[PDB]
């Protein structure tokens, strides 16, 4: 009963919320690297994961 | 202009192959991604004749199993004579490039997506050539 | 002198083209720069007659649609003879490469910019060939 | 359809080959591994006719005995043409790539792995070209 | 001994082209350097007759207009085959290599700088192979 | 089966050549190595006849006299169609490569070790093709 | 055998050249080294008869004058047929390369070193294959 939110909740919801904050600020349109489409009309900014790090 | 290629051959052989057109969509109602959960939507349709042809070198990125750090992949190409008109991706849209199922070297059948298209608009026949590339092994390609 | 060259042929069919001329200007009144806010100013006309025809090999970098980080792009290009006589840009001036519409492997039409022209100054007849190369999607070339 | 290659040559002369079929098994009991102990389990069978000749080039990785900082290694390929369907590995089985024992440069006999096989599904005919790399000596490949 | 090509052509038109000298001289009264400020002295003559050709591939470095940092920089080259005899530079003299003045893809003349010459000294008849490079825009070569 | 080329030519010259095995052996009674100090035991013999070629192209690499570091080193190469059976060398044993004496650029003869050997197990007539490279003056090769 | 090759031709005209031959000598007294003050001793002599002609590409390392960060520099090469034995440079010798004067594309004449022969051993007729660099301006070469 004692629940809590996993590493993979909190993985996915850091994307989403870093891409509602260029939408809502720089107006541009915003896109991932998850899955490739061609490429989209006008400005646009491109959000990657690039790298992650441990502290032990 | 042209009388005698503007006719279905007589003497070589050609066989119908089938094909399905490709789009996307986005899917997840929240992310403000242009991505969302993408899927693709076909719609399947057949070539009037066509002629398959391999590889003519032993180029080391033209074989067929391929030795990487992961494990023995593998991979498959070929150049196709059609009078069907095929169309690769267009982009700030939704359509995706055209594929069609023919037999690969390991005995079975998979699909294989348009990556080059020749046309000649000044002639008039309706006669092209295409080279495909197989879609990977337990996916359905991009 | 060539004679059977001079004129023009009666087996292979040939087709008429559209193009247009290029310059540009510069519309900033305050700014230092000779680019200024740059604008390009054009001027119809056609080819008298022309052949169209696409590239002849399957190297990567001739393929159409081609995988990048950021989606599928575009790309096309051509070797078209014509009798028209068509400029590429010069230095020190305000005059750009022409361009001119061809069919594309998508099924739409897009503006070619030229980039290689072949003349034979010594012989006489009015015979060329150029390549082009599609602009890119989105835009008008430079 | 094709008629005169649809039969068996009268002119040149053919011969036939010995084979052999591959796959692999896990045979350690607590190893939490796909690979386990590998092991490989052989079928053997012959090819109808077929036709061997050796590459056409000099080029410095297709010499027979090679320099390393080891040893004077060994090396050795072919091309053969065939009318029997060999195959190879396939990702996602437990089906490796065909194997076939023919002469090498040294006066012995050893096992080549089969690594492109050309077919023309559109044609009919059943005549195949395949390109085969002598397995590594002291080892049955992979 | 040969007796055809000693003789002018009959069948395929040729033209005459004009040239000129160039050397170098030293102007500068105190600069101890050789090149002090450097001039070069021009003696104009032509060529008997001459045959003009352009380059026969699309390498991106014979393409005419050229995309670089700084602007669409222009290229330009041409195969010649004349009776005349034509020098490059040679060291240790005062001596430049000749130049002669062509057409070019944009509309205008400019000068070509001699680069490679062919000569046969086993024959005896006086033709020659030349390979010329336009003079870059704006200057008057090296 | 083959007829005409199972049996000598009428038309062109072939010449016999001289050969001799190689094997090696270890000299040291202590050292722990199988190196020891090595030796080579020739056996010679002839070739029944024999046609020998230069290397066809001006490669930098197939030039006889190379400029080093040290001095004008020397090299040489060769291809030869002969009708007697040569071997390279075969690893985990104790023979090497076939050798063959030859003459040289510099006016002198030198011995060749065989490189690449090409047989043709299907057709069935005795002719082979050989890849030899001048041993290094000074040495008998390895 | 061989008989018509092995006389001289009657169609095609054919000149004899100038050689010299070359060693190499030490000259200091008290230097330990075997290079000391190294000297060349020539004796010249004649080629019974020869044909002269000339690179047939156009790349960059075959054009005549090149552009370095010193000033344009001079090249010239050859390729040459001739009955006469001509020999490069032998190792743990005091024999160098011949030479032979020829016209260059400047005008003048220069030597030309001898850096690859080709020989027929097995057909027995005296016909070779030359290839010539000429020797750098201001020196004797190497």
């Amino acid at each position: 009963p004692l629940d809590f939110t996993n590493s993979d909740v909190v993985m996915g919801a850091l994307t989403k919320a870093v891409g509602r904050l260029c939408l809502d600020v720089t107006g541009y349109d915003v896109v991932e690297a998850d899955e490739t489409i061609p490429k989209p009309e006008g400005p646009y900014i491109l959000v990657d994961l690039s790298l992650l790090t441990p502290l032990d | 202009a042209y009388s005698l290629l503007s006719s279905r051959n007589r003497l070589i052989p050609r066989v119908e192959v089938q094909c399905r057109k490709r789009e996307w969509v986005k899917t997840d109602p929240d992310s403000p991604f242009l991505n969302g959960g993408r899927e693709v939507l076909y719609t399947p349709f057949t070539a009037v004749e066509c002629t398959v042809q391999p590889m003519r070198g032993k180029a080391i990125r033209d074989q067929n199993n391929q030795l990487m750090i992961g494990g023995e992949e593998d991979y498959d190409s070929y150049t196709v004579y059609s009078e069907t008109l095929l169309f690769r991706a267009r982009e700030g849209t939704e359509h995706l490039s055209d594929q069609m199922l023919l037999p690969d070297s390991g005995g079975g059948q998979t699909w294989f997506t348009v990556m080059k298209a020749d046309m000649y608009p000044s002639s008039g026949v309706p006669r092209y050539r295409y080279y495909l590339i197989a879609v990977p092994v337990g996916t359905e390609g991009g």
